[PDB]
């Protein structure tokens, strides 16, 4: 039990949660890159900045990627 | 800038007076300050920009090298150009409090900005190689024989000065 | 504008008079202007357009380059326009606060709008590359041997300059 | 619309008289305005039209660019033109309260509506070039080799000019 | 209609006499009027057409200008012409209200349609081409090399004037 | 640094002084640090870089080989030198603990860094090579045939000394 609950707050201390995951075009100089990436930080980030439409520019890619929330669900062994 | 003395003097035979040598060069960094989206060899100073609000916290000035600001007026009231923060690499302007606002050209911005002659070294020689082979223009025609856009020309060499489209 | 001096000595030496190089150079601008949707020529004082309703709160007018608006008249009463806000780049005439009209002919605008020749440089020389290579213009006869659509011929020079469709 | 004279004399050259050239741009002309749809280079005046009944809101004449309409009879009572809204790019025609009838052969309009021989100016560069290439014209004989629809062919330089089928 | 005087000479000198160049026309056209599903013929006055019942609101005349009719009978009775709704572009006969005869060899049609040699120009110049291309006609002679269906043949040339299957 | 003397002697021998040479190495040069993101020229004592706010707990200097810093000094306050990790790997600085400031032009960071140029000894011959190889530099006329992205072409020899982008 001691080792499972420490497991399950280690992960609030070693653990990444990603929202969105932006693939970039080989094509592009960083600081372009970094400047759109700030861009797009000020204009969809908060609850203010909500449902809008995100506009890509060509060659870029963007996906969804949610998280493992059910792993620390240790209830059948508690 | 560029002058026609700076081309090397094969390509320099190929037109008639040095100002269609320099229309040529005109017409190249046009093309590729279009593509770009703003000047790079030059240092033009007290530049005036006519931009529109963006309505978030940072403001995106169109370059990519900020050396310093002069005034900005919001709206008609100028703001105070201390207590905003600058990046030179990312050319962007943060309000620390607040927003800015979101209508069309309320913003008018003074900076210097760019690169001066002594760095930026590739700009000048890829402009000068393409004004070159532009200039430089299958079909069998007794021994002689040849075989064979502006957005993959252009691409080759002026990625790296390319400001990405606004999100 | 454009006249039959502009062009290189070569490409004007495959015709006869200057009338017909004029008409080749007519038809050229009238198709680019025709694809990308607007004129990019030398800037017209005070153009009379009569555009349809949007219905939004943002009118789309058909330029990428608006200088200046004298009046504005929508539904027979003309408006104030002062109270407008315009931008140069977008080129698009936002009121403050509600909606544009939704019938069509209802909204004449007349404004100052286009790009001077001075910074249009690339658009003339891509006109005159296009109506040379027009002009110059399998099959094998002895020792001579030859091997081998509008809008993709279009496209390949002119995107820089080109409006998008309205959704 | 165009004559013999028009043609280049190298195409001239080909046809007897001026009357086979003159059969050969109507053949042409017939052809490419069956594609499109409706004519484009001449401004005909007073155009009657018979049209089918929508049954909604909006009546959608054949033409692309509609000058003004003269008079609109509809199931042998003619309606008010001052009171229809009118597009002249769109070439459509709205009633602000109430519906077009959904009868065959139940209106009857008068309009003018085309282009002038000034700004068509491809249209007849196209036609001319049409002409000329289908005037022109593997198999090997001694030193002289050649190796090798309507809609493929008409689709190259005609697309501007095209309505789109009614859905 | 077409005489072999209008055939371009060098392909009437692959011939003998008009009879045989008669029979080749006659040949191509009917071949042609048999894909596109009726003829383009110039006008025919009065032409008298039996059709099928539709069973539906609307009879689809084997038709696509239909200019004028001059009387229907349906089951042995004639019925009042101008009571009915016809569109000369779809070539259909709408009755005001209820359906038409559903039973075989009901409906007897009496009509003028068709496309006069005014406009209709580019059929005969497609029936020429192809007459000419059936007349003038690997295998390596010497120096003699030549290297290699009639639906696709005529669709090729005649898809414009083609009536869709019946669904 | 790279002078024109350590060149092959066959590759000067295309140019015509050493100021030419001079200009290709500086082009080439700026080009190089450009794509890498940093210089890996001979070390540059006490180079002052301003840096941006990370907000973390490490500071990503812009370098690979940190060797060691002079005075820090953070939203106009000086901090201690010696109360820092830095790695000479990594080049990053860490502090013990807390986070950095997350504001524009707030670091001013005065430090030792580079790679001499007796570990660095294949950076100047990749250098050389490149440069020989663009004086150096299908097209058949009689018994001479020759047959046939700037990024791609530095990261083909730069790729051990790049900086990843900053995610």
């Amino acid at each position: 039990d001691q080792a499972m609950s420490k497991h399950q707050a280690k992960f609030f201390d070693n653990g990444a949660t990603v929202n969105l995951v932006i693939k970039h075009n080989p094509m592009a100089d960083p600081a372009a890159v970094k400047k759109w990436a700030d861009e797009v930080n000020s204009k969809h980030a908060g609850v203010d900045n909500a449902w809008k439409n995100l506009n890509l520019y060509p060659g870029a890619d963007a996906e969804v990627v949610g998280s493992n929330l059910q792993e620390i669900d240790f209830k059948n062994v508690r | 800038e560029l002058k026609p003395d700076d081309l090397p003097a094969k390509v320099r035979g190929q037109f008639a007076d040095n100002t269609e040598a320099q229309a040529a060069i005109d017409a190249v960094l046009a093309a590729a300050r279009r593509w770009c989206g703003w000047h790079v060899s030059p240092v033009i100073v007290d530049d005036v920009m006519e931009l529109d609000g963006p309505g978030g916290r940072v403001l995106s000035l169109p370059t990519l090298n900020l050396v310093s600001v002069s005034s900005v007026v919001e709206l008609g009231h100028a703001l105070d150009v201390s207590t905003l923060d600058r990046s030179r690499r990312k050319g962007t302007l943060t309000k620390p409090y607040g927003r800015w606002t979101a209508r069309d050209g309320a913003i008018v911005v003074t900076a210097t900005h760019g690169f001066t002659e002594a760095e930026a070294a590739d700009w000048r020689r890829a402009v000068v190689q393409l004004v070159g082979q532009r200039a430089q223009t299958r079909k069998k025609i007794d021994d002689v024989e040849y075989e064979w856009s502006v957005d993959a020309e252009l691409s080759a060499v002026f990625s790296p000065f390319r400001i990405l489209p606004s999100p």
